[PDB]
């Protein structure tokens, strides 16, 4: 506060670190300075603090380029760190690390501005119990059930439909619990955050002349390091204004969490700091725990954060998986072979892990829905080795059983998502996490043993399943009793 | 470098022999299938020759 | 009426003086840029726009002042059909195949009538009577000088009489 | 030396000369041990930044012009049998014929232990062979 306009003068320039020197003393470190000088400049030029030299001289690193900078340049400081607006009025809209609206929308608007580095919340602010978060998903919320304050590694290129099942978590959570989202780019291609805007838009995620429920933050590839390892600070400063302020559970998606980490890994490289094993920066462990940390279930509210994971060389042993995974509580794997089988949301349930599997936790029910519903996929992968090593007939009444059941729970774990209620035609659903147990409860013991197999493909719910029985019951009886009249 | 390709390639000649073993696991299941028609045929023919 | 682009910005709707702009081009290639001008000033052509231009197309001497290799009025007006159909949503109406059916038949290239023939047919529900005849006049033409096809491909030629060069 | 050798009687005496070259990586060899004590800070593997460029000076010399031509053969050490070295791979842009040589090919008897098929050559076009 006392740093605020505070005049300084550019000393050195290298790259993208530019050290300022200040005749009152240099400002507390992470502080933001501006160079007044746009003598030649297309776009302002802001500088942060991560160093000091001496009393009087500071490193910093440029969110932008350093081009037509000139030495004893003046500079001023904002006062302290980055400022980005928070409030109801970011809903629908996209901003950069600096909270500048770049979809050129008119101004923000903001009432309040918040510094982009808060420390996370103390051990007496933890949540008093883990909850778990209906995504309004069967297979989420069966088999890897989300969890409150918890961190999900989607694990899975594009070509599954990762983006649809973003949207489609955007809109439940919202529809159900009354939470917003905030979505950060983070060295993505801009080509994928402009096809992501427009479906956000096309699916009312994201609605112009209405009321928004998504925030977007979007550092990208083209920008310098110094922008990228910021970004999701930014987008995370956000949520928790949601978090405290609104008491709501928030959602945080990240594209991806290892840019973020090459991205700091690159500014410490500028700096001239001395790499770790494989290249990593020395503060691998704390630039991620100062992040995650902020990510966790308050008394006021909560931040679930969907963290889209990239495996370098497919190395899981690598350093930056290695650690993200330490943070993890969840994970979904999307693959194309299931997609290719026709299953969406293409998750291999099998692949998928969660640490809230547990009854202390859930309850009863759910868990032993849970365990017994993987145990029937297990058996009916080595059931479909055995009956093509020899036939289906080869095996046992009750093996033959059990490969039907196992059959409707893959078609049962399919779901049509609301967000898909246009470009695919087919009303959406939105199960309930009771509703889910009882069906497959009911399923596992064999009292939906009549019903055809086709009837759980992309159905919500148990009830539609009936309805899809009986319309095709319907349609196979008019065909019949046509095909008798000639 | 070649220490590390020298594994790659190692591991790289593990795969078409995992592939080919694959090939003969099909070209036997097949035989395996039509031979498997004697466990029920069988057992009738040697009668008086025991 | 208050036309929105992709993201949901307002778009010129007043198509009126490039039109005009475009009726004053003497080489048709010109008539390109009016289009690329117009684009950039956020005024996108209408169905009008891509008509004038195929009017300057089939009323224009050529391409360019300069002579251009393979140049080809037909292939231009097919482009820019395929254009506005795909890329910016809008449905030719009977005066766009009507002019490309004028240039086939002025060109000579009876057969390429015959095929826009079918899409008049199908898709404007009626081709201009004199269009049709005109072009079987070069058909019935070409086929008394000898010319229905060129002259190489009728050459018989055995397995090794084959010059593939 | 023996280059500027070559350019005089390629350029004065427009004569067509053969230029003989064993072995090219000394070159690149000798200036990596020197490059330490100028000051520079050792690239990959440990062979000079100047690397590529001051190959690339060399080898541009070494050219057919319109007053004469020089047939070149340069042989290349591969050091390790590693032929993804710095060194042998910055030399593959600079060549119009390629001849690499397997160490396993020789074991078996078989010399001149050429890998066919990781040779190369740019003169093999129709065009321009039979």
């Amino acid at each position: 506060a006392d740093h605020k306009g505070r005049v300084g003068h550019v000393s050195q320039v290298i790259g993208a670190v530019v050290d300022v020197h200040f005749a009152d003393g240099v400002p507390p470190v992470l502080t933001a300075l501006d160079v007044v000088d746009k003598l030649g400049r297309d776009e302002p030029l802001t500088l942060e603090i991560v160093q000091h030299l001496d009393a009087h001289t500071g490193r910093c690193i440029a969110m932008q380029t350093t081009d037509l900078l000139k030495l004893k340049a003046k500079v001023v400081s904002t006062g302290g760190n980055i400022s980005v607006p928070v409030g109801r009025e970011t809903l629908g809209r996209i901003f950069n690390v600096l909270g500048d609206a770049i979809d050129q929308r008119g101004p923000v608007g903001e009432k309040l501005r918040m510094p982009i580095h808060a420390v996370a919340p103390k051990l007496a602010d933890q949540a008093a119990e883990d909850a778990v978060l209906t995504t309004g998903i069967k297979v989420i919320d069966l088999i890897l059930p989300y969890c409150k304050g918890g961190k999900i590694g989607l694990f899975g290129g594009a070509g599954v439909g990762k983006t649809v099942i973003i949207m489609e978590l955007i809109n439940n959570v919202a529809k159900g619990h009354g939470g917003f989202s905030v979505f950060a780019g983070v060295g993505e291609r801009t080509r994928e955050g402009t096809d992501l805007y427009l479906e956000m838009m096309q699916s009312k995620v994201i609605d112009l002349k209405g009321e928004s429920k998504c925030v977007l933050v979007y550092g990208q590839m083209n920008e310098p390091p110094g922008a990228r390892a910021r970004v999701a600070q930014s987008a995370l400063t956000m949520a928790e204004y949601f978090r405290d302020v609104e008491g709501q559970d928030v959602l945080l998606f990240i594209d991806n969490i290892f840019r973020f980490t090459q991205a700091n890994s690159e500014v410490s490289a500028l700096l001239g700091r001395i790499p770790a094993a494989v290249g990593y920066q020395p503060t691998l462990a704390e630039d991620l725990g100062q992040l995650q940390e902020r990510i966790t279930s308050t008394t006021k509210g909560s931040i679930t954060s969907v963290q889209a994971v990239y495996v370098p060389a497919d190395d899981i042993t690598d350093p930056a998986p290695a650690t993200t995974f330490s943070h993890l509580d969840a994970t979904t794997v999307l693959d194309r072979a299931v997609a290719e089988s026709g299953i969406y949301p293409a998750v291999n349930p099998l692949e998928c892990a969660s640490r809230i599997m547990d009854p202390d936790v859930i309850s009863v029910d759910h868990y032993n829905v849970a365990q017994d519903v993987v145990q029937m996929l297990t058996k009916y992968r080595e059931l479909q080795d055995i009956i093509a090593v020899l036939g289906i007939d080869e095996l046992s009444e009750e093996d033959k059983l059990i490969v039907d059941r196992a059959r409707k729970l893959v078609k049962f774990l399919s779901q049509p998502f609301q967000v898909a209620e246009v470009f695919t035609g087919m009303t959406g659903h939105y199960v309930q996490l009771d509703d889910t147990i009882d069906s497959f409860s009911g399923l596992l013991m064999g009292t939906y043993d009549q019903v055809p197999e086709m009837a759980f493909y992309m159905v919500g719910g148990i009830n539609s399943v009936l309805e899809k029985a009986k319309k095709m019951a319907e349609e196979a009886a008019e065909l019949e009793k046509m095909r008798r009249a000639r | 470098s070649g220490k590390l390709r020298l594994y790659k390639e190692k591991l790289e000649g593990y795969n078409r022999f995992y592939s080919i073993v694959k090939t003969i696991k099909m070209v036997t299941l097949a035989k395996y299938r039509a031979a498997q028609g004697r466990i029920r045929t069988r057992d009738f023919s040697l009668r008086y020759t025991e | 009426a208050k036309k929105y682009d992709l993201f949901g910005y307002e778009v010129d709707t007043n198509t009126a003086p490039w039109i005009e702009k475009i009726k004053k081009c003497k080489y048709y290639d010109e008539a390109g840029e009016v289009l690329v001008n117009m684009n950039v000033s956020n005024c996108p052509p209408d169905i009008a726009t891509y008509n004038a231009t195929l009017q300057c197309i089939y009323q224009s001497p050529s391409k360019q002042s300069t002579p251009v290799d393979n140049e080809s009025k037909f292939c231009a007006m097919m482009d820019l059909l395929e254009e506005m159909q795909h890329r910016n949503r809008l449905k030719p109406n009977e005066e766009s195949w009507t002019w490309v059916m004028k240039e086939c038949v002025k060109s000579g290239q009876f057969r390429l009538g015959y095929c826009i023939q079918q899409v008049m047919e199908t898709e404007c529900k009626g081709c201009p009577a004199d269009l049709v005849k005109a072009n079987e006049a070069n058909a019935q033409k070409a086929k008394t000088e000898g010319k229905e096809h060129p002259g190489h491909l009728s050459q018989q030629a055995g397995l090794f009489d084959v010059k593939v060069e």
